Parts: structure tokens; sequence; C-alpha cells
């Protein structure tokens, strides 16, 4: 006794699917940086009466 | 006279009676036939009813 039942094992190699070359998910899942710069726009013109 | 009926050695067929490997990986190809071999056992009944 045989049959004509199809005999697919893994049969076309064995390695997963085509299928995930691990495209790198960069950490832009962080918060975008705080651009907290400051302008000292006042003291750079030392506004004082020397008339004393 | 004394005729011997000796020499009638019936051969027990001992086919594997298991389909491909474990419970099978094929089914169609197991040679649906053998009622031909038992209809040939009745051909050799009717052949001996003829021949004698």
């Amino acid at each position: 006794m045989s049959t004509r039942s199809v005999s697919s094992s893994s049969y076309r190699r064995m390695f997963g699917g085509p299928g995930t070359a691990s495209r790198p998910s960069s950490s832009r899942s962080y918060v975008t940086t705080s651009t907290r710069t400051y302008s000292l726009g006042s003291a750079l013109r030392p506004s004082t009466s020397r008339s004393l | 006279y004394a005729s011997s009926p000796g020499g009638v050695y019936a051969t027990r067929s001992s086919a594997v009676r298991l389909r491909s490997s474990v419970p099978g990986v094929r089914l169609l190809q197991d040679s649906v036939d053998f009622s031909l071999a038992d209809a040939i056992n009745t051909e050799f009944k009717n052949t001996r009813t003829n021949e004698k």
C-alpha cells in the first residue's frame, strides 16, 4: 500500500519567511528635545544714571 | 490406489497494512486493486472447475 498524497515537509528550505531583515527602529520614540535657549537682552545695555 | 492431497501450501500474504510513514502523509496512492487478486482467486476456482 502506497497513496498519491503530497509529501511537502518544509521542503523549500526551512528559514522562516522572506521576511524580516530587521529594519532599524531608531529611538525617535523619545521626546523631541527641549529647545530651551535664553536671550539676556537687558543687561547687555547697562542702563544706569552716572549723573549722581 | 492411494492419491496424496499433499503439496497444497497456501501462501499467507503479509502486506505492511500501514500507509506511508506514521498516520499518513499520502492517501490516494495505496493501490486500490486487490479485489482483482481475490477475483483472480475465483478465476482460479473456475479455472479448476474447468481444467478438471
